[PDB]
């Protein structure tokens, strides 16, 4: 019972964006998929729904002119196209099965979200540098190590460790904005210091807007 | 009173 | 437009204490013929999508722990966490599905009130790979501290710096309720070569004086 959205994108003012929502794990044609957006600091904001079966749509009055929701029943996928993009349109765009409350079933499922940035600035993939453990990165039997993801645009980058197997001790910091206009963030994990010689520690860095998938081993 | 078309999944 | 208003905007309580969030809808959410309130509550941890907690004003969704309960009818609604656990840190939204357009409240941020914890300070010299590109980032790390207020100062050759660092603070930890902060000093390669001592000085309530971490570029 899952919804999987396409990756984050950057567009030029006046251009269009086309987000997608792939569904699986349930009867696709039985329910309606909504589109909600979360701007930075603003409350969640409903845009419209589409009936997955027959394709009928209703749109919020704020987005009547510029939104179009569609669906392809064969691939189990819904789409949301927003045209004439403006600065206010920088937000995370979710698709969700909002409160499916039927006599037979009751569930609620959201896609992970698609960050859309409206800017004339160019996409740029990050450089991935190691933050190596050392004598100045240890305290009381643990060692701190991480990755520095510098100089990318737009947000976001995702950082995992050892492909998701290492999660304890992990802190991924919010991105900082540099005067250049490019973003930068750090991801750090604290691990046992005794076993730095036998264990392997890899940052997995994903920046979909620039098709960047990087695996950086971090060694002393 | 409630609008059945507000959310068709209810 | 049913305007959903929540009170308060921020709530802070100790671990285990009762927490209550109030939602007021601008018109009635009750359909008297079926006696149902068209109102739901969502939880949103940072970096995740919202999570449905309560629907029909008071019906809890399977999977949601028992300590979450909803009540109220008409235009006044309450979400109660009878015993706040660390992972309950999040923003909580009420939501009405009574009228089009669907609307959400402005969210209520719930925070934990925690004992003081001094930070663990670490510093990282720039990797050699980054210096090939002519730039040098010096990263200072303050791990797992409380309260969130912390001051970081950079020193190069014992000289206080200004204008060349940036900071970032995590969300509150779901497990121990602490924060973490990373400060990054960025310099050109040449400027970094010009100096020997790079130091990070941290001031926090759990420390009786500032702490300094430093390395020599060699």
């Amino acid at each position: 019972v899952q919804l999987v959205q396409s990756g984050a994108e950057v567009k030029k003012p006046g251009a269009s964006v086309k987000v997608s929502c792939k569904a699986s794990g349930y009867t696709f044609t039985s329910y309606a998929i909504h589109w909600v957006r979360q701007a930075p600091g603003q409350r969640l904001e409903w845009m419209g729904w589409i009936k997955a079966g027959n394709g009928n749509t209703r749109y919020s009055q704020k987005f009547q002119d510029r939104v179009t929701i569609t669906r392809d029943t064969s691939t189990t996928t819904a789409y949301m196209e927003l045209s004439s993009l403006r600065s206010e349109d920088t937000a995370v765009y979710y698709c969700a099965l909002l409160t499916v409350l039927t006599p037979d079933d009751a569930f609620d499922i959201w896609g992970q979200g698609t960050m859309v940035t409206v800017s004339s600035a160019s996409t740029k993939g990050p450089s991935v540098f190691p933050l190596a453990p050392s004598s100045k990165s240890t305290s009381g039997g643990t060692a701190a190590l991480g990755c520095l993801v510098k100089d990318y645009f737009p947000e976001p980058v995702t950082v995992s460790w050892n492909s998701g197997a290492l999660t304890s001790g992990v802190h991924t910091f919010p991105a900082v904005l540099q005067s250049s206009g490019l973003y930068s963030l750090s991801s750090v994990v604290t691990v046992p210091s005794s076993s730095l010689g036998t264990q392997t520690y890899i940052c997995n860095v994903n920046h979909k807007p620039s098709n960047t998938k990087v695996d950086k081993k971090v060694e002393p | 009173n409630p609008d059945p078309n507000a959310n068709p999944n209810v | 437009d049913i305007v959903m208003t929540q009170s308060p905007d921020s709530l802070a309580v100790s671990l285990g204490e009762r927490a209550t969030i109030n939602c007021k809808s601008s018109q009635s959410v009750l359909y008297s013929s079926n006696n149902k309130n068209y109102l739901a509550w969502y939880q949103q941890k940072p970096g995740q999508p919202p999570n449905l907690l309560i629907y029909w004003a008071s019906t809890r969704q399977s999977g949601v722990p028992d300590r979450f309960s909803g009540s109220g009818s008409g235009t006044d609604f309450t979400l109660t966490i009878s015993s706040l656990q660390a992972e309950d840190v999040a923003v909580y939204y009420c939501h009405q599905y009574y009228s089009s357009p669907l609307t959400f409240g402005g969210g209520t941020k719930v925070e934990i009130k925690r004992t003081v914890a001094a930070p663990s300070v670490f510093i990282f010299p720039p990797s050699d790979e980054q210096l090939k590109s002519g730039t040098a980032s010096v990263v200072c790390l303050l791990n797992n501290f409380y309260p969130r207020e912390a001051k970081v100062q950079w020193k190069v050759d014992n000289a206080l710096q200004s204008g060349n660092s940036q900071e970032s603070v995590t969300e509150q930890d779901s497990k121990d309720s602490t924060y973490s902060l990373s400060s990054t000093l960025t310099l050109s390669k040449a400027d970094y070569e010009k100096h020997k001592v790079y130091a990070c000085e941290v001031t926090h309530q759990g420390l009786s004086s500032p702490v300094t971490k430093s390395f020599n570029r060699g």
